[PDB]
RNA sequence: CUUAAAGAGUCAACCCUUUGCUUAUCUUCCCUAUUUAAAUGUUAGCAGCCGCAUAGGCUG
DNA sequence: AGCAATTTAAATAGGGAAGATAAGCAAAGGGTTGACGAAAGCC
DNA sequence: GGCTTTCGTCAACCCTTTGCTTATCTTCCCT
């Protein structure tokens, strides 16, 4: 018995499209995990999955290239050098209209929970971008599989993210069955020994290199399966569906 | 008159028990029809202190405190079903 | 606590000019629109004269 | 002061012409966005 | 003894010019 929360027509924009050194574009299911697992932490409702939708997205740029950023002077030593222009390091931005579905267990009423997540999304930031609008969310449940499809039609219109798997490697398929790749989680390189410059000094922290994952664009009446675009922090420092692959 | 509707997800998600499904029977499910007299809907005089009404409500109350004893001997099945023969009944009459 | 955290792309402008889409065409033959039937619904609310009446009565 | 009838059939065919051309210029700019290494005054 | 400023150091390209998908609709039935 399912429960599930939907913030429908999420224009966020200012969006770090980096999705990692070889995607540029829609934030991939670890930012949305991320997203998911962060009102876990502020609200306090634990959320076991998110099934997210693509409205609207714009990469800023052209065509072939990003426009880039204008980098302000921030670092501490390099006055003198202020004047003239700061150097750009890549970071791609981007504007994009959003429908988040949040798998959640709630025990009480539906409006306490819209308003924790009203009161979250307020504060929240969608891949590095300010949320710009979104609607009110709502409250829908899926007891049986066709509840399970109110809900995955009730996020109409959106193209939500289905897992295509990887056969050899990323480029080739890429060109062949032309599917879209994105980062499904990270890889562990080192043991990092030094905390002093990090977030929490308690908190273990890794190196990693961003496994990723094909993928493709489904509408999401179009899926079959609502659990096969409800992506989840699986136990492999990775995300995944809760339905597998897509076929 | 009419049994309350619950419009809540959740609440329709896992409200199972008596008790624990009726404190989320609200007044908007259908009793608070419109709202701008309810301070007039809620004033009210006291004029039922009779004589056969008062020990007619004593000697009722007492039969059920006497017979409560066995109620809470029951089960979720038993509660339900006896509570839709007294709504029946009291519709009835 | 989401490759988290952060960032002003600004500016400027003469698309010019030119032009022959002309030419000739058989639309054409054919043929049954045929047959009915109450306008009823009171189908009219008038003309004088008795009067202060545009109140009320009478006359045919 | 509303009442206005029903069916039945709507043409078969033959044609939609090719021949020509479809300009040549000249432009299309760069200006910022550099981190390590190394002298070298300076707390 | 670092420390912060400014000047010197080290380079060298082969590019390509839209789809990715493509939207949440009536049979029984009796009141």
């Amino acid at each position: 018995m399912r429960k599930f929360i939907i913030v429908k027509n999420v224009k966020v924009d200012g969006i770090n499209a980096k999705s990692s050194d070889i995607t540029v574009g829609m934030p991939p299911a670890t930012t949305f995990c991320g997203l998911g697992e962060t009102m876990s932490i502020k609200t306090g409702i634990v959320v076991k999955a998110v099934s997210y939708g693509s409205v609207k997205f714009e990469v800023r740029g052209s065509r072939f290239n990003t426009s880039v950023t204008k980098f302000a002077w921030q670092d501490r030593g390099n006055g003198g050098k202020a004047n003239n222009n700061s150097p750009i390091q890549p970071k791609p931005l981007a504007d994009g209209v959003f429908t988040l579905c949040f798998e959640v267990e709630w025990e009480d009423c539906a409006e306490v929970l819209v308003d924790k997540v009203t009161n979250f999304i307020n504060t929240a930031r969608i891949a590095g971008g300010t949320i710009a609008s979104f609607n009110k969310p709502f409250v829908k449940v899926a007891k049986d599989a066709e509840e399970l499809a109110s809900v995955k039609n009730a996020m109409m219109p959106c193209y939500v993210v289905v897992d295509c798997g990887v056969e050899v490697n990323i480029f080739e398929d890429a060109v062949n069955r032309k599917l879209q790749p994105m980062v499904n989680g990270y890889k562990k390189l080192e043991k990092i020994v030094d905390n002093k410059h990090m977030r929490d000094k308690f908190t273990p922290a890794y190196l990693a290199t961003p496994t990723y994952t094909m993928i493709g664009y489904k509408m999401v009446s179009n899926v079959d399966n609502f659990d096969q675009a409800l992506w989840q922090y699986g136990e492999n420092t990775k995300v995944k569906t809760i339905g597998g692959i897509y076929n | 008159h009419k049994k309350g509707l619950v419009e809540d997800p959740i609440y329709r998600a896992t409200k199972t028990m008596f008790t624990e499904t009726l404190q989320c029977v609200n007044v908007n499910g259908g009793w608070f029809n419109y709202g701008d007299n309810i301070d007039e809907c809620y004033k009210i005089d006291t004029s039922f202190i009779t004589d056969t009404y008062v020990k007619q409500l004593n000697r009722y109350r007492k039969k059920l405190l006497a017979t409560k004893h066995i109620w809470f001997t029951l089960g979720e099945d038993q509660k339900i079903a006896i509570l839709q023969e007294c709504r029946v009944a009291l519709m009835l009459g």
